[PDB]
């Protein structure tokens, strides 16, 4: 009920540098008897449990770094990275428990930020094994680049294809920080072979100019 | 004014 | 040291119920109350309600009211949490957590290691392991890039090795999208030395525990 949004979504920040993620409650979440906002800050790695880091919004809990930093009051909240390691590449969430239902905020996504990388772009044809069992997937791979926004387009005979394929982008990864993404074509034996052009047209701005990885047949 | 059985793990004290 | 070890993974269908233990050690179990909090895959936190250990009071949320009850067992110094009338949408990661202890004195947070339950109507169904072949159109200038299509499994999750984890630089294996069917769908890439394909062979090796599947498949250029 009590409605936490954090701004940004999503936040890269490259190596040593300052990140600030933003926090606001719908409701004042101060109890002026006591001089407190009702405020948590968690960390959360992929795969593992939310770690407390601040409580009573500036309070930090034992064992975190103080580069860390709880600030704000009332309805606006923040929480500032001095110095941001490889270490703090985490979803963070702040949470009220002022009144039930306790509630979470969406969440920051923290990203190490790195150059400019282009994506290595392949393109995989179905394998007889797979047509042989009625289905036909095209898979298109972007290997190693940044940032994160790509765009996949899939032409089929030269035909821009549209919200019929699926794709998937990997974790930063943990030593050029770099992204990778696939996208599947997925069509029944006879629609591929109906076809000819099978082509995937890939924008990036570590590219100049569109790519397109084609194949017949 | 803040509800104390939101997170009973808080005692206001 | 205070640990919240929880149960392990369970794999319900719509309409069934899960209950979820979380054992609690390294303190005083009376004293303080745990908390269930369940996260959707990409989504945020969502607190479902809490139990006071000892007295066995207590708090739902209103999204679940009517089909949470968390319980307490005093003997076992256990808590259980019990979502009934269950619906994909509750697929998620369930924690039972001592969410932010503050006493006058020392303050403290602990959280249970997670319980990923899954909701869906699919049966368990062992992956269609298909290869990314490599050649002259998944190749970029002294590199090669080869794969393996892990299509059409449930439960999650799969496991891919390439050369039995030899094979670690430049392996991506992707995060499984879950297809119209209720079956996910993954596929693991690596890129080598586009001439290393006429020295080594390279295999990917699918693990899927849930249906004890393990199938090892050559990928040929
Ligand atoms: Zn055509
Ligand atoms: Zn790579």
């Amino acid at each position: 009920d009590i409605v936490m949004t954090q701004s940004p979504d999503s936040l890269a920040v490259s190596l040593g540098e300052r990140a600030t993620i933003n926090c606001k409650s719908s409701q004042n979440i101060f109890f002026s008897s006591n001089n407190k906002n009702y405020l948590a800050w968690y960390q959360q790695k992929p795969g593992q449990p939310p770690k407390l880091l601040f409580y009573w919004a500036s309070t930090r809990e034992s064992g975190v770094p103080d580069r860390f930093s709880g600030s704000g009051s009332g309805t606006d909240f923040t929480l500032t990275i001095s110095s941001l390691q490889a270490e703090d590449v985490a979803v963070y969430y702040c949470h009220q428990y002022y009144s039930s239902p306790l509630t979470f905020g969406g969440g920051t996504k923290v990203e190490i930020k790195r150059t400019v990388a282009a994506p290595s772009v392949f393109i995989f044809p179905p394998s007889d094994e797979q047509l042989k069992s009625g289905t036909a997937s095209v898979v298109c791979l972007l290997n190693n680049f940044y940032p994160r926004e790509a765009k996949v387009q899939w032409k089929v005979d030269n035909a821009l294809q549209s919200g019929n394929s699926q794709e998937s982008v990997t974790e930063q990864d943990s030593k050029d920080s770099t992204y990778s993404l696939s996208s599947t074509l997925t069509l029944s034996k006879a629609d591929y072979e109906k076809h000819k052009v099978y082509a995937c047209e890939v924008t990036h701005q570590g590219l100049s100019s569109p790519v397109t990885k084609s194949f017949n047949r | 004014n803040p509800d104390p059985n939101a997170n009973p793990n808080v005692d206001p004290n | 040291q205070v640990h919240l070890v929880q149960s392990g993974a369970e794999v319900k269908k719509p309409g069934a119920s899960v209950k979820v233990s979380c054992k609690a050690s390294g303190y005083t179990f009376t004293r303080y109350a745990i908390h269930w909090v369940r996260q959707a895959p990409g989504q945020r936190l969502e607190w479902m309600g809490w139990i006071k250990g000892g007295n066995g009071n207590t708090r739902y949320s209103q999204k679940f009211q009517d089909r949470v009850t968390i319980t307490r067992d005093t003997s076992a110094s256990t808590a259980y949490m019990e979502l009934s009338s269950l619906r994909s949408e509750d697929t998620a990661v369930y924690y039972c957590a001592l969410l932010t202890v503050i006493t006058p004195d020392d303050a403290f947070d602990i959280w249970g290691q997670g319980t990923m339950v899954t909701v869906s109507s699919a049966s368990t169904k062992g992956p269609s392991v298909f290869p990314l072949a490599p050649s002259s159109k998944s190749t970029s200038g002294g590199t090669a890039a080869l794969g393996c299509l892990v299509k059409d499994y449930f439960p999650e999750p799969v496991t891919v090795s390439w050369n039995s984890g030899a094979l670690t630089s430049g392996v991506h294996t992707f995060p499984a999208v879950l297809q119209s069917s209720g079956l996910y769908s993954l596929s693991s890439v690596v890129t080598v030395p586009s001439s290393s394909l006429g020295t080594q062979t390279y295999i990917c090796n699918v693990n899927h525990k849930p249906s004890n599947t393990k199938v090892d498949k050559k990928v040929e250029p």
